[PDB]
């Protein structure tokens, strides 16, 4: 009983949540170190 | 009397509270090591100096590890519901507002260390700009630890 | 039932608002300073 | 597609409204005729006073020469593109940049050899060309050292990517600098073309056509003037640009080509080269290649400025424009030197 | 033949450490007829415990056909040491 | 290690262009340590390769009592099940001399007899890792004549780790010699005490004292 | 190109989450579980008529608000060489503002039918309150969307003008013919918006 | 009798009528009024010539707007429901195929253009491609009309 | 007997039909007009040659249009459904497969316009080409013809 | 007699009109400043001729404010729905109409300030420009309080 | 005891049998046609024996065809849905399959004609690769045979 | 008589007003770094008076955790769902609020603080600017205050 | 053979995975009265999505690191603190699992 209110709630608070976890992962995954001072060389 | 379910709310805060903060801490950690390497190779004597960015970020993770183990230590079957939103808000206040804290530390540590590199009377403005960084992170462990007692 | 009609009418205005949101804020993240400034 | 015409006026809206009304301030036909009309240089200053040009060699020397004017033609485009430049923001700044490459190569070209053989890099600056700036220090006192040059380039200045080609040092001593810079600027070349197919829009479309025939031309006179020097066959092609419509086929021609013949003949496959070649008379009192080259070349700067939501009306501006230079600069000499059945040899700019 | 003498000289040390191996799990099964349990006991199992003692003995037997063949493992990489 | 010793005067004095070769070579005087120490400990944690060594000295339960306590042809159900051996049956129990008994290395649930064990064991270790490392530093602030340096730090700081992280070690060997299976049930949590006694939390029911 | 990412990512993954419950549905033989009248019907005409009229009022004014920085940059950046442009150019935000005012006159003549039920059971209640509603989000969302897409015509269309009249002032009288074609396409949206609504009753 | 919400895909069709049409059109004419002032400045006296590819575009404004309004007009409150899905895919019908064919109209008429520009000679040739968008969306009407009466 | 609503899959069949047939026309047109354009400029001889890939192009637009009106013609309020799935299938078979067609005659037309001008020999090469492309199309048709009737 | 939920839109009314013309007048600011910075450096003069881009840019925030005001007192616990859902009808509209002006004034705020530095005749047609975005938000509010009453 | 949700499943096979193998071909169509210009302008005496790619896109269009004709013929209405979700079976099985040999035939018919221009010993190579493209569509073929008829 | 899981609204509230308050700062603090950095490596004397930006992001932050404890102390178990939506709208005005007003400082500060190094004439037209900012963040806190305590 | 250390410290992380997964899999059976179960499922994501952040972390530093201490070898003191950082962080999900998944 109820099902409605649990289904929506969860549904949503994990959606949101698993996609700020990947937004948050992807902007660490691409971090730019700035691909100079020493990289240059060492590429 | 206790609706089932009840317990994924309060249990996804403890988790929440650390996983974002770590994140957080993660991403200033990681920025801030690229530009202490830039640095160092210019000049190593800052070495010891550019490091507090990433001590910083780590009292962030912190932050989110005291609210986590609060909540988990709150947790139990007969929950009333009530109090796992409340964690559940606890948890993503701290993590959420630590993950800004994050990001925060990050860019400036980054820029603050690569510029001091060239300008050593920088380091006092970086600090402080660093302090604004982990106050962000504390008002979100405020808020965090009024709404899991609350 | 797996959804309400309260449920249901709020997510329907929710989307639109969170269109306009998102509308906003790509165009205020699509935002960027300049590189140099022109002269002395 | 939908992609311009929508965002593109956000940011770079003005942009678009100033480099066109830059344009129109281009010498038109009207002007260049009475230009010719003068046959003295004060008097060649006076006409121009007519137009966006002028007031701009007062309080130099009371007598004018060539030399002066062409110094001063180039330094007011070389303020109107930096001006440009300095106000606007990557999405369009990194266009411009590669602009600004073309001139970084040649420069750094004349560092080196002056490095190779000990010329301070202090005498060198003053006669780099413009827009290269290099406002980055350790390319500057190197100490007259080829290493602390090329590792200050390879760190500090953007062309490093491009010097993967020419590496080592080794390549640097042992290269005909000639070939380091033709090699460098095909690096270039596929480079700008692939950035401007990044940008999958009108851009592509309107500026692409453009590269494709600097590649294609560069192609041509490259085959040509390598035929009385010495020079690998192998090593001129890997000088060709792929980006270009002789890459499928018809550089293999060239590559293999020893004589204009057979050149010409690698044009008869593209009939918008070939009209080229035809008008090209090569008298002893004609024009040549080169010349024709030029006017197509124009053509196509002209007709970006058909499309009002794209970069290439940029770079188009900076060639017109230059080409404008070359134009007066031209006049100025056919006055000086007294050839007035040799002053129709500008190229016109509409 | 040769093979090269480092190629040999780990063969010596994998045989010898083979032969140790297999004779002293060889005596385990032997003597605790144990900790392993796993002799690959039959699914229809009925109430004789010596039917696991000899089990136990079957799969001791084999351990030591394998150390009989590092025995000759080391023999012949030995003799390409001292050849190399 | 000991090959590498044995050769010593021949791989010293050689060429080693192999530079990995020469670091674990010049380590191998700290290598042989480790290897006779790491037997020390594995006849401890009586893993051999995954194998335990029974020196018949092996006395956690006997069986034939096990039978006696209400478990007639338990076999017959067992083919489908595990069963677990009781605690106090009144027929089991005594320590194994030396590591732990073989038994657990045949049981379904090593991983949580064993499991238990590292855990509370590496705690201990640590701390009392930590406590010496600590008063090294008295004798250092000694040795140059810091009294601010002993009075105001060595003292509060040995004072607030034993306090908190002493006193843990103290209860974790408390409980193992304090409760028995006979108080299995409601037996007492260390790690949620621990919690609460730093935040002050005494529930008045739910968790029984040590 | 990380937010296009994001924004692909979630349309194929909102899409194929729809395709697999439709399908699912469908399989099982659900009794009718999938019902678009409960949707329609227990979603209160409220919501939907005043969503329309805020839509039909807001989305003309990102039309209108739209074209007038499109034109704007253009005018500001050539009146840079050619200041006579200010006298004649601006009647490409003249347009964009009667774009908007296209929209605020619909919204306002919706939303004076805006009227109560007091109703509770829809079941054979407010049958014509139904269609009302219905057609007030639709004649809604009719002008908005055309006047949205007229105002960034008529936006487009004076950019160009204005690039045209910086170089030659002759032909700025030819081009405006143009941009009287673009307003007309608001206009359109609005005839049509009426006529939705033209026999329509609340209460 | 008439079931209730029938009214609403009749009241969709009428929306989207318009609407596509209106897409297509704006589309169209933006695209050609950017074509018109690039050339206007090259040479004037073609301005008239390019002119039509915006006609074109407003034609596709009135495709939909017949079917918008013979839905609209259409449109009661006690509606078999048949007739609204005929309204909703004649609105489409005819909002989308016009969409189609503004895109085009837009495509053809700014190549055209500058093609003129370039070539006086291209002029009949736009033409008659225009002409073919043109029939384009006249196609989506037949199909709209033909079901709107059905 | 009949369920409700039975005539909304097939109402979506006759406007699919003629949608997509004309998004497929309109592209082919769209592209083929841009290469003409394009290239008349230097052989304005060939303006009338290279129009041939249009026409291709509004042939697969017929072939949508002649299916949208027969299965709006064949469309009734007492649909017993079976038929109505068949005129949905029938109507999305022609109209996807004349996109997919519109799609070749597209991309066929632009590239062979320009090689034909620069390369008289390949007109036969590019009509046999847009031959295959209208064969695509028409196999649209013919199942479109078999399932409607079924 | 109170359908649950009824005061759930209207709130969310109150909470768009101020988040959404924040966020319009937030961007404004940004590119008005960005704008400033860049022109002031050569001409320090027009400074303060230079900041009414900015002051539009906060008046665009003041309507939301009215409205998210006007609407935050019109809230009870007994809301009838009808009354709920015009509160986000007018919410919403002023948001929207907000947001979009202040990216208007924004933009072009960013391009009049620059062209005013170089030709200073553009002033007053930067003025003009920008004063009919801020009637475009002027709009927004007016209706947005007229329905409020409705 | 026929499920009345059977004759779209059905329907749908015959549909997607036709729909992606037509996308397959135009695919290799589009991309051939394209490669074939463009080597044309060297060898124009090739353009004959380089249309082959084409007429292997088109029997992936033949393969669909066949096989949507094969479900049209069996579709009736009380079908017992088993042979339904046989007929969207092969009907999917044989489209996607073809639609994939469709980007292998394009891809190696661009590469292979523009490599057979410069190296006539490619063409035997460019056709045994084709070849295996054809013979990966006839997979799916022969797997919707054996469904359709199980 | 009060709905259950009412409570989960204005938690969200609390945590929605410190994490979006936090994410503004944290974006303003961090672009204002970035430009310190880089200006005040060749300027140091300015490096006390560019971190003003910083100190007006952190005000932002406050403006959150006002708000944020506010709802916090405003929260039961039986709380009437009323309430909560209002402690939402309230906790979601400021945070978002502020979030737009990050952005507006951090653009602004960053191209101001470079901008001042190369005209000091500039500070004060930066700080100016800057308070509407303020003002912006300010604004969602009135909304806030008036909803929480509605 | 000094650049190393990145690499095997990561290899905590997966040990740590190893280690809450075998904890959590040791009280998995049939009667589990849902609060425990989801407390397993907390831990589970914590030490894991916690050890995927410190994986970043560590990844990121250890490329600038290694580069720049062959650059300048003095950086090898400040390398390794730097990991230590990014380690504790893969700690610290482990602790948070450990006091969950035994609460």
């Amino acid at each position: 009983l109820e099902y409605s209110v649990v289904f929506n709630l969860v549904l949503w608070i994990m959606t949101g949540l698993a996609l700020a976890v990947i937004i948050t992962s992807y902007n660490i995954w691409n971090m730019d170190p700035g691909y100079d001072s020493i990289i240059y060389r060492m590429t | 009397n206790n609706p089932e379910y009840s317990s994924f709310f309060g249990v996804m805060g403890a988790s929440s509270a650390m996983v974002f903060s770590a994140m957080g801490a993660a991403y200033g950690t990681a920025k801030s090591g690229t530009g202490i390497a830039a640095m160092s190779v210019m000049r190593p004597e800052l070495i010891m100096k550019s490091i507090i960015p990433v001590v910083m970020a780590g009292i962030i993770a912190i932050y989110g590890l005291v609210v986590a183990v609060l909540i988990a230590n709150s947790l139990t079957d007969g929950i009333t519901l009530y109090r796992s939103f409340l964690q559940l808000g606890a948890g993503l206040s701290v993590g959420l507002s630590g993950l800004a804290a994050g990001f925060a530390i990050g860019i400036v540590g980054d820029a603050g260390v690569r510029g001091t590199a060239q300008q050593p009377r920088l380091f006092v403005g970086m600090i402080l700009i660093l302090i604004f960084a982990e106050v962000l992170g504390l008002y979100g462990l405020i808020v965090a630890l009024i709404l899991s007692t609350k | 039932g797996f959804f309400s009609p309260g449920i249901w009418m709020g997510l329907l205005t929710t989307l639109f608002m969170l269109f306009i949101f998102t509308y906003g804020l790509h165009m205020i993240l699509s935002l960027k300073t300049m590189d140099r400034f022109d002269d002395r | 597609s939908f992609f311009p015409e929508l965002y593109f006026n956000v940011d770079n809206g003005y942009l678009e409204g100033l480099v066109r009304g830059l344009k129109a301030g281009v010498l038109s036909q009207a002007d260049y005729l009475n230009l010719v009309q003068c046959e003295t240089l004060e008097d060649l200053k006076l006409h121009l006073q007519s137009t966006d040009y002028g007031n701009f060699l007062a309080n130099e020397a009371s007598p004018l020469t060539v030399s002066v004017i062409d110094d001063k033609l180039k330094e007011k485009m070389v303020v109107e593109f930096r001006h440009m430049r300095n106000h606007a923001y990557e999405p369009l700044a990194s266009f411009l940049d590669f602009i600004t490459y073309s001139y970084m190569i040649d420069n750094v070209i004349l560092l080196i050899t002056g490095t190779l053989h000990q010329r301070s890099i202090a005498e060198l600056v003053p006669k780099c060309h413009p827009l290269g700036s290099f406002e980055q220090m350790e390319a500057v006192n190197i100490a007259q050292t080829p290493a602390e040059l090329y590792n200050a380039i390879l760190v500090d200045t953007p062309l490093a990517a491009f010097f993967q080609d020419c590496i080592s040092e080794q390549d640097l001593d042992e290269m005909n600098i000639e070939i380091i810079r033709n090699t460098l600027y095909k690096a270039y070349l596929e480079s700008f073309y692939k950035f401007c197919t990044l940008l999958g829009g009108t851009t592509a479309d309107a500026m692409c056509p453009i590269l494709e025939f600097e590649a294609d031309r560069r192609a041509f006179i490259i085959t040509i003037n390598s035929f009385g020097t010495e020079l690998s066959k192998e090593d001129r092609a890997k000088l060709f640009p792929h980006c270009g419509r002789l890459y499928p086929e018809g550089l293999a021609q060239l590559a293999r080509a020893d004589d204009y013949e057979q050149v010409k003949n690698v044009a008869d496959y593209y009939p918008e080269y070939k009209l080229l070649f035809e008008g090209a008379g090569s008298n002893p009192g004609d024009k040549t290649l080169e010349d024709r080259f030029f006017e197509h070349e124009v053509k196509l700067n002209k007709l970006a400025f058909l499309n009002q939501f794209h970069f290439g009306v940029f770079y188009a501006f900076v060639k017109l424009k230059e080409q404008e230079c070359r134009n007066i600069v031209w006049i100025a000499e056919c006055i000086a030197q007294r050839h007035r059945a040799k002053i129709d040899n500008y190229i016109p700019i509409f | 033949l040769c093979c090269g003498p480092k190629l040999a000289a780990c063969g010596i040390v994998l045989s010898a450490w083979g032969v140790i191996m297999l004779i002293m799990l060889g005596i385990f099964f032997n003597v605790h007829s144990l900790i392993e349990d796993v002799p690959f006991t039959e699914k229809d199992f009925e109430n004789g415990p010596q039917n696991i003692y000899n089990l136990y003995e079957q799969v001791s037997y084999n351990c030591f056909i394998a150390a009989g063949l590092y025995l000759l493992l080391g023999g012949f990489s030995f003799c390409q040491v001292r050849l190399n | 290690a000991v090959w590498m010793v044995l050769r010593e005067s021949r791989i010293l004095s050689q060429k080693n262009e192999n530079e990995m070769f020469s670091m674990v070579f010049s380590g191998r005087y700290i290598i042989l340590l480790m290897g006779l120490f790491s037997i020390y400990t594995g006849l401890i944690y009586n893993d051999c390769f995954s194998k335990s060594l029974n020196i018949f000295g092996s006395s956690w339960s006997v069986r034939p009592m096990f039978t006696i306590g209400n478990w007639t042809e338990e076999t017959l159900l067992g083919s489908s099940v595990l069963q677990l051996n009781p605690a106090i049956p009144g027929v089991f129990g005594g320590p194994y001399p030396f590591g732990i008994d073989p038994i657990w290395n045949i049981a379904t649930n090593k991983l949580t007899f064993l499991n238990s064990f590292k855990m509370k064991m590496s705690v201990i270790l640590g701390i009392i890792h930590m406590l010496f490392g600590v008063s090294l530093s008295l004798f250092n602030h000694i040795y140059f004549k810091k009294p601010l340096n002993i009075y105001f730090g060595f003292i509060p700081e040995i004072i607030f780790m034993s306090s908190l992280f002493g006193y843990l070690v103290i209860l974790i060997f408390y409980k193992w010699t304090a409760y028995d299976a006979h108080s299995s049930r409601n037996a007492p949590s260390l790690l949620i005490h621990f919690i609460n006694m730093f935040l002050f939390s005494y529930p008045e029911s739910g968790n029984a004292m040590l | 190109t990380g937010l296009e990412l994001l924004y692909l990512g979630i349309f194929v993954a909102f899409w194929a989450c729809m395709i697999v419950v439709g399908i699912c549905y469908t399989i099982f033989d659900l009794g009718f579980r999938f019902d678009v009248a409960w949707f329609l019907t227990e979603t209160s005409p409220f919501m939907w008529s005043n969503l329309g009229i805020g839509l039909a009022i807001s989305l003309s004014v990102v039309g209108a608000a739209w074209g007038i920085y499109i034109t704007g940059s253009s005018i500001i950046g050539g009146g840079v060489k050619a200041p006579r442009i200010k006298t004649k150019n601006l009647v490409s935000i003249i347009f964009c503002e009667a774009v908007a005012i296209y929209g605020i006159i619909m919204a306002i003549v919706i939303s004076n039918m805006a009227e109560p039920f007091s109703a509770t059971d829809p079941k054979a209640i407010g049958h014509r309150n139904y269609h009302a509603g219905y057609s007030m989000f639709g004649a809604g969302l009719t002008v908005g969307l055309s006047n949205l897409f007229c105002g960034v015509c008529v936006g487009i269309v004076g950019s160009g003008a204005a690039l045209a009249d910086a170089q030659n002032p002759s032909l700025f009288v030819k081009i405006l013919i143009v941009e009287i074609f673009g307003s007309a396409i608001g206009l359109f949206g609005v005839i049509v918006a009426i006529l939705q609504t033209s026999r329509v009753k609340m209460g």
